[PDB]
């Protein structure tokens, strides 16, 4: 059988297009190229076994192609199919790989839409960095408060203990004391502690929302990219034809 | 003004305090106690000098001023109050922590808080690194701590190169020796004529011969200055080999050196000294016994941000990755709807359990699944995670396990990602996922070393030998076919005799088996040392195997020289990240150089400290730092300044970022310079050394030459005067272009690029002169960029048809400076269009190349540095202007002799270029995880293959870069 009609046959240079369509595919698919040392007559074979793309040379002497010495296949077709139908020892070739207004105006659709799919995921990735970034300060704020409540705390505990024994009645120095200034300045304590746990207790809140602005964000960026990666996928599918 | 502290005092009550902004610790403390004199129940107050102040910070972290005297902005605390306590802790301890914490970023007692025992390993045992190379500073004071403080900047070739021999006469380079020793500064200057391989102190005896003003015959009391910065000469070196003479060399410039003497010097350098920190205090099977495949049980995922009606159901991919190479097939679980991530499925591998490398890392993914778009449903990660299948004591990983998942990168595809860190997200708020290992009734590691050497001698011409050497010689990204590679394994101990064969033999073995790795690993240990530029390769993604970067790191080590060592930093650091665990030898080796060089230790500092606000090695990078600010000598404040500095500029953008986005340039210019004519602004902005040299200081800023640029970007421009007597011998005026907004490190490659070609092509034997000018990324979209003096834009020079630039230059350099201006700039133009071909640069309009005077030409800003487009693109087509000046003006550009020449030198560029490319493909595919969009998916590197023509034979290339040329000018 001819050459330049086969489905594992994909022809240039490209080299790593044949990394693309191996990836994420069946054990055993396969592929055929004459690129990467020489014009024509490499013919270099990809095999997919274990995850990895295993390269094997096609040695051609005498009008002879073959994987090593001696070389006894004729053509190309014919070695890919004596190997399709027996294997190589280590797995036998399993899988190939294989009017103009409307085409030419559904690819051209196809670019436009995948260039606002693009816009569209980047203005998401940088509000997804924006939120993160308010996250991560909105965070650090919340345990400087907690550190600052846990801080006035102790000495608020402190203040309460020697105020209440060391000045409690008349007997002791204190016969106006407290009520002059001492019930005064642990009011303000108190108003102090009340007013540093309220706002510890609302930027927790505002952390809560905007963690959940990140969520929402994040399930948007997540749900968009995968139509993004397929329609980048048809695109290039169609500019392969460029016909 | 008055900030209404709240005061704490030990009683308790709240005490409300009034002082300046600008005000000492003590006097704070001073004024608290005599307010509280007024207070009830002082009595109950001890003595003022027993207590002690403490603060909560804006970083969330509370600190005890143990000796501050900082003023209350300098104090960052992030509420206006002053506990009082009795100091339980130590001063100079909480000083050096303190210090420490500000020149990283974070606070020391973060890293305390982190009980991953690893991480108190690493912090613990780091410490003998840093202790030996204090000690190895020590050892010969004062000149071994003026070694480390200031290295010799030699070259590591002391045969001079043939070309700018013959530009010295006879070999006889003439110097200035400046000597100032006289009751005032008067200058004195005796003209030397002497050979280039002279040791200093051969200089330093003829000088004084000179200075005699006869020939006298002090003797060991006298070293060299370079004049104008801080450079000394005390190695006995070719005085020549040292960088600067190079330099005046090679530009034909007159070197001026001060002669000074060992006294100043040795009392200018502090003693350094290092003390243990705080935290210096604090059944068995071998892996090849257990029989049984590998299997690991994924329970459940707390929760995936994946919209339940937009996708169906979602997945987890699996792996067994050993670097890139999954080391079996990948393995799934059935597809379940997005409401209930639950599996608690035994996925089961095809890898034998002795049969798992020392360096596996099986990796994970959640995946989304959508048939809507068509029958073969689409894959994309939901999140990704690695997980090292072995411990830092070589165990393998059991019980239950909890993996925080991090984002997918960027534009990666790949549903998973083994390039990435090996460890959980610290984050809380991302998906987790609960997985849980078999467990044999006892605790698994890995074999010792002495098992696997008893395991070999047991597991295990003429056309063989030219197959070898064909296939040493080709790119280690070159493909690599099946053949070749049992043929490599076949003949593996003849293999040994051609050194050059490890990176590829290392690909051609499976660390599937248990029987092969085994002989590598005895070949490895034998195995000849090969140069520091291939074993460099050796220590990336592909070669994560422990004996093999345990042989790479030992050759550096014993042939890595501090020249190289300084240009191959930025890829060392970036290589950190490819490593498995936090102590290694690698992070040993960098350490112990950062620890006995400053100029390594400064950049090293830098780089770590700009890679501090990625996630994923900001735990790592801190330690590291950490480790180094505790050993780093005296060099510590300085760097504090620096940072400083670097603060407020920062700062000072960031109120140029959104404050002054909408008001003109003239308000804008005016709120910089209130800005600048704040005292503290001064203060932190004056007297530092610098981030892009050490050796230059930094003096009082020029308010008037300090300027924000009217370009797009809004850069500023920072003018500082020079605080070396020798002002004039060097250079005036250090000026420097701080940019906010700009990533900096893909220029930053480029320019390293750019000085690696420059090299070469001088060691050769040709003369394109280049300008690899200093750039420094310290964080992100943050950098600090070099000004080159009275240079212009083509554009700039143009505006003030096609002879305008050939018409300046004339203008500039009429006279017998026309030949040497011409060929200077046909030189500069070769270099910089094989430059811009070979890495492919971005579109180059007039803006982004400029002229010299002299007649060089360069290129300033970057940023695709392997054509970040979809995919050969010859940026840099020669203008008609520039065939009109490399031909002195004459219509009939292409039809002329210098055309001719020009088009020589470029094509012996090109070959220059292709000879050394491995060098190029190392130290892109070092750059992999670094982040930078354009250096990712080999992919991109396969375009420098392209470029190259790797694959083809020189003439083939040849021929290729020929129809390059001549299709880009097309005539003009």
């Amino acid at each position: 059988m001819s050459l330049q009609d086969a489905e594992w046959y994909w022809g240039d240079i490209s080299r790593e297009e044949v990394n693309e369509k191996l990836r994420d595919t069946a054990d055993g698919t396969f592929l055929v190229r004459d690129a990467s040392t020489k014009m024509h007559g490499d013919y270099t074979l990809t095999l997919r076994k274990g995850g990895n793309n295993k390269l094997i040379k096609i040695f051609h002497r005498d009008g002879k192609y073959g994987f090593s010495d001696p070389l006894t296949f004729s053509s190309v077709v014919e070695l890919i199919n004596h190997y399709r139908n027996e294997s190589l020892a280590d797995v036998k070739l399993l899988y190939p790989v294989s009017n103009i207004e409307a085409v030419g105006k559904k690819l051209h659709e196809y670019n436009t839409q995948f260039q606002e799919k693009s816009r569209e995921y980047d203005r998401l990735y940088e509000e997804y960095t924006r939120t993160s970034q308010e996250i991560q300060m909105k965070r650090t704020a919340i345990e400087a408060f907690n550190e600052t409540i846990k801080i006035f705390e102790e000495q608020c505990q402190t203040q309460e203990r020697y105020s209440k024994e060391y000045i409690e009645k008349f007997k002791r120095e204190g016969n106006e004391k407290e009520i002059q200034r001492i019930m005064h300045n642990y009011d303000k304590l108190k108003s102090r502690i009340s007013e540093i746990i309220d706002s510890r207790r609302r930027l927790e809140e505002d952390l809560k929302k905007q963690a959940a602005e990140y969520r929402e964000i994040d399930k948007r960026m997540n749900s968009i990219k995968p139509d993004l990666i397929q329609l980048r996928k048809t695109r290039d599918q169609y500019l392969m034809w460029l016909t | 003004p008055r900030i209404l502290v709240e005061c704490l005092l030990p009683n308790g009550m709240i005490v409300t305090l009034e002082c300046l902004r600008e005000a000492t610790l003590i006097t704070i403390k001073h004024e608290l106690f005599k307010e509280a004199r007024k207070y009830p129940l002082h009595q109950l107050l001890q003595d003022e000098s027993s207590y002690i102040f403490v603060s909560v910070t804006q970083e969330a972290e509370r600190e005890e001023f143990f000796d501050e005297t900082r003023r209350l902005c300098d104090l960052r605390l992030f509420q206006p109050f002053l506990k009082v306590i009795e100091p339980v802790g130590n001063r100079e301890e909480k000083i050096l922590n303190r210090e420490i914490g500000f020149a990283i970023g974070m606070p020391v007692c973060e890293f305390d808080m982190v009980k991953d025992p690893e991480v108190q390993d690493f912090r613990r045992n780091i410490l003998n690194v840093c202790k030996e190379a204090v000690d190895l500073r020590d050892l010969n004071s004062p000149h071994s701590r003026a070694m480390y403080v200031y290295p010799p900047n030699v070259e590591s070739s002391p045969e001079l190169p043939k070309h700018i021999y013959n530009k010295l006469d006879k070999g006889q380079i003439i110097v200035v020796i400046w000597v100032i020793v006289s009751p005032n500064n008067d200058k004195q200057k005796y003209t030397l004529k002497i050979n280039h391989d002279c040791v200093p102190e051969q200089v330093i005896a003829e000088a004084i011969r000179k200075k005699t003003r006869s020939m006298l015959l002090y003797q060991g009391k006298y070293i060299l200055k370079v004049c104008g910065c801080d450079e000394y000469f005390l190695e006995k070196y070719p005085l020549s080999q040292y960088k600067y003479i190079r330099s005046c060399i090679m530009l034909g410039r007159m070197p001026n050196l001060m002669l000074m003497a060992k006294e100043s010097l040795y009392s200018q350098l502090p003693m350094d000294c290092f003390t243990m920190p705080s935290y210096s205090r604090r059944s068995t099977k071998s892996l090849w016994v257990i029989n049984s495949a590998l299997r690991i049980k994924i329970l459940c995922a707390t929760y995936v941000n994946v919209n339940i009606r937009d996708i169906d159901k979602i997945y987890v991919r699996t792996g067994i990755y050993h670097g890139g190479e999954p080391l079996c097939d990948n393995v799934n679980t059935q597809r379940v709807p997005c409401s209930n991530p639950r599996w608690n499925e035994w996925l089961n591998y095809d890898i034998y359990i002795p049969d798992l490398p020392r360096a596996a890392r099986l990796c994970l993914s959640i995946c989304s699944v959508k048939g809507r778009k068509g029958a073969k449903e689409e894959h994309c990660p939901l999140a990704w995670g690695n997980i090292n299948l072995f411990d830092y004591t070589d165990t393998l990983v059991s019980g239950k396990m909890a993996l925080n998942l991090w984002p997918v990168p960027h534009g990666l595809e790949d549903l998973l990602n083994p390039i990435g860190v090996t460890g959980s997200n610290p984050n809380k708020e991302t998906p987790c996922l609960e997985l849980e290992f078999d467990w044999f009734s006892s605790v698994v590691k890995f074999p010792d070393m002495s098992v696997i050497e008893e395991h070999a001698n047991w597991s295990v011409r003429e056309n063989d030998k030219e197959q070898l050497k064909a296939i040493s010689t080709r790119d280690p990204l070159s493909e690599i076919t099946e053949q070749e590679k049992d043929f490599l394994w076949s003949h593996r101990h003849y293999c040994v005799t051609i050194p050059e064969i490890l990176p590829k033999l290392l690909l051609s073995v499976k660390w599937n088996s248990r029987d092969e790795v085994a002989q590598m690993y005895c070949l490895v240990k034998d195995w000849p040392p090969i140069k520091p530029e291939q074993a460099m390769e050796l220590l990336d993604c592909n070669y994560p195997d422990p004996m093999v970067r345990g042989f790479a790191v030992r050759c550096l080590e014993k042939y890595l020289t501090d020249d190289k060592l300084s240009q191959y930093l930025i890829q060392l650091v970036q290589v950190l990240k490819y490593e498995q665990y936090l102590d290694n030898l690698l992070v040993r080796f960098l350490l112990k150089k950062a620890l006995t060089n400053q100029r390594i230790g400064h950049f090293f500092f830098w780089h770590l400290k700009s890679e501090m606000h990625n996630k994923t090695v900001s735990q790592r990078f801190g330690l590291l730092l950490e480790s180094y600010c505790r050993a780093c000598g005296m060099y510590l404040k300085h760097l504090n300044r620096q940072v400083e500095a670097m603060e407020k500029l920062i700062n000072l953008t960031d109120i140029l970022k959104q404050e002054k986005k909408d008001e003109t340039q003239k308000v804008q210019m005016k709120f910089l310079v209130e800005q600048m004519r704040r005292p503290d602004f001064m203060d932190a902005l004056q007297g530092f050394l610098s981030p892009l040299n050490p050796a230059h200081q930094l003096g009082n800023l020029r308010l008037e030459e300090c300027r924000i640029m009217s370009s797009a970007k809004r850069p500023l421009w920072l003018n500082w005067e020079n605080p070396d007597i020798m002002s004039e011998l060097l250079f005036q005026n250090n000026e420097i272009i701080f940019k906010n907004g700009d990533d900096l490190r893909q220029d930053m490659l480029t320019l390293q690029i750019i000085r690696i070609m420059e090299n070469i092509w001088q060691n050769q034997g040709l003369d394109l002169r280049m300008l690899p000018y200093g750039c420094l990324s310290i964080g992100d979209c943050v950098g600090l960029i070099e000004v080159v003096r009275n240079s212009h834009t083509i554009m700039q020079i143009q505006c003030k048809n096609s002879h305008t630039l050939h018409q300046w230059l004339k203008d500039k350099n009429k006279g017998e400076i026309y030949d040497a201006a011409i060929d200077l700039f046909t030189r500069s133009c070769a270099g910089y269009c094989v430059a811009t071909f070979i890495l492919g640069i971005g579109d180059r309009h007039n803006s982004n190349i400029m002229v010299k005077d002299d007649g060089q030409l360069f290129h300033i800003d970057f940023g695709h540095f392997l054509d970040h487009k979809k995919k050969e693109r010859v940026p840099f087509v020669l203008t008609q202007d520039f065939l009109i000046v490399i031909s002195k003006g004459a219509q009939e550009c292409t039809k002329t002799r210098e055309f001719e020449r020009f088009q020589e030198m470029c094509y012996k560029a090109y070959l220059a270029i292709r000879q050394h490319a491995n060098l190029f493909i190392n130290l892109f595919s070092m750059m992999l995880g670094s982040g930078m969009p354009e250096l990712q998916s080999f992919d991109d590197i396969a375009y420098i293959r392209k470029t190259l023509a790797l694959d083809k034979t020189e003439q083939e290339a040849l021929e290729y870069f020929m129809k390059q040329m001549n299709d880009a000018r097309h005539g003009g």
